[PDB]
């Protein structure tokens, strides 16, 4: 069972994973994606980024 | 909160009976009503209808989108539940 | 459906009819508005003699005074008076309505897509603001067995729509006041057929012959399920699904190409108001536009940059 996930590089990679991870309701933490449409809460609310 | 009808070859519809909230909000008389109307329509004609599929049935499962991108995925999900 | 370049091919073709070389766009957030905004600027900038002056976006979250703001920006260059819109019912009803409040009746000339179409909405109560407006749709007819069939329904029979307890609700307006449920449609309350019911049917049809046609091939003389074709495959049935002909709900013919693409033919409307109000068929497109120009009212305007 994951209970997280260490985001991927690029922003459409993240943005295609956090898709179903927000379905399935598991944490994300990216490394290298910027996209400023990532930081809704109403779209994208279990990604984080460092 | 979905339709049914069994048969030999199953289709799948997606349609927005109710509108974006909330996830859903206010129901869609003509946007959702009709065209899943319609859709059932068109599978009834095709079994009564001889000479096109024939001895072969068309059954249905119809879903709702709520007009939104991500409650579709989630109908789509248990499109894809099979595998 | 067709796609949206055909639709802005049309749609340059039509500004390049009417006279007109200076024109600004306006697009709502999404694929579609940004994606026809797109199309439509990269054609007239590859075809040539049609100049943008302005391109807005309008926000999915309006917050407050945006369509004020939006109107004082196409207003800083007041010889674009044409605007090309890829919009929301929601999203022109308020922009037309922000254009009543600033008093700019008669400078604007709209252009609008199938968002607009034929529909009541967007013009209703506001009339003088969006008269002369050209739009574009899709052919269609109606189609009179699906009348006689939803017109037949009732509770008792209809059970297999799970749905249909809140359309009786909401149609007749009663509660299941109340109302005893005897109540019969198009008779008690208005109805009309939507536009796309004849789009759904025909898409239903393009399953069922493409299978049918799999089992005149991979099943030679044998009479229902076959063993192979236990296991639909998806790659097979799509060479299927695309190469299919028959004639339509309507009457028309339908085809995809080799990129699942139904060819483009579309109607011309333009709304105008007599001494009622309607939209009028004024031309089509069917790869080449043909315009009728002796039955377009207007309240015809230039929207040119500079005189000659
Ligand atoms: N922040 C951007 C983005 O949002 O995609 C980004 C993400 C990952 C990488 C990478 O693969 O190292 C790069 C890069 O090419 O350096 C750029």
């Amino acid at each position: 069972k994951i209970s997280g996930v260490i985001g991927a590089a690029a922003s459409s990679v993240s943005i295609m994973v956090a898709n179903i991870l927000r379905l399935f309701k598991i944490p994300q933490i990216s490394y290298a994606s910027t996209a400023p449409e990532l930081s809704d809460n109403t779209r994208y609310d279990f990604f984080s980024r460092v | 909160h979905s339709i049914r009808v069994d048969g030999d070859i199953i289709l799948g519809g997606l349609f927005p009976v109710h509108a974006k909230g909330v996830p859903c909000g206010e129901l869609k008389k003509e946007k959702g009503i009709h065209r899943l109307e319609a859709m059932l329509y068109a599978i009834d004609q095709i079994n009564k209808d001889p000479d096109l599929l024939s001895n072969i049935t068309l059954g249905v499962r119809i879903l709702d989108t709520c007009s939104r991108d991500t409650y579709a995925l989630e109908q789509s999900l248990t499109f894809v539940q099979a595998l | 459906v067709p796609p949206d370049s055909y639709q802005a091919q049309a749609m340059v073709d039509i500004v390049t009819a009417l006279g007109w070389n200076y024109v600004s766009t306006l697009a709502s957030e999404g694929n579609y508005g940004e994606s026809g905004v797109e199309a439509f600027t990269q054609i007239s900038r590859e075809i040539g003699g049609v100049c943008i002056a302005q391109s807005q976006k309008i926000p999915r979250e309006p917050r407050p005074g945006e369509f004020e703001k939006i109107i004082k920006r196409l207003l800083e260059t007041p010889n674009a008076r044409a605007v090309i819109m890829f919009a929301n019912e929601d999203d022109i009803r308020r922009i037309l309505e922000a254009a009543k409040k600033l008093n700019q009746s008669g400078h604007f000339l709209w252009i609008g897509s199938d968002s607009w179409g034929s529909k009541i909405a967007p013009v209703y109560q506001q009339e003088e603001i969006a008269e002369g407006a050209v739009t574009i749709l899709p052919k269609r007819a109606s189609i009179d067995g699906f009348d006689r069939y939803f017109r037949s329904r009732t509770l008792a029979n209809n059970r297999r729509n799970v749905w249909f307890a809140e359309f009786w609700e909401e149609n007749f307006g009663c509660k299941l006041k109340k109302c005893t449920g005897l109540e019969r449609i198009a008779r008690d309350s208005s109805y009309e057929q939507e536009g796309k019911v004849q789009f759904v049917i025909d898409a239903v049809y393009s399953m069922a012959y493409a299978l049918h046609n799999m089992h005149k091939d991979l099943c030679p003389g044998y009479i229902g399920l076959c063993p192979r074709m236990s296991t639909i495959d998806g790659k097979e049935l799509l060479g299927y699904i695309r190469a299919v002909n028959f004639n339509g709900s309507a009457g028309t013919p339908v085809t995809f190409n080799e990129n699942g693409d139904a060819p483009g033919r579309y109607d011309i409307f333009q709304y105008q108001i007599t001494n009622s109000t309607e939209y009028k068929v004024i031309g089509h497109w069917t790869n080449q536009l043909h315009l009728k120009v002796e039955d377009m009212q207007w309240a015809h305007p230039a929207s040119v940059c500079s005189l000659p």
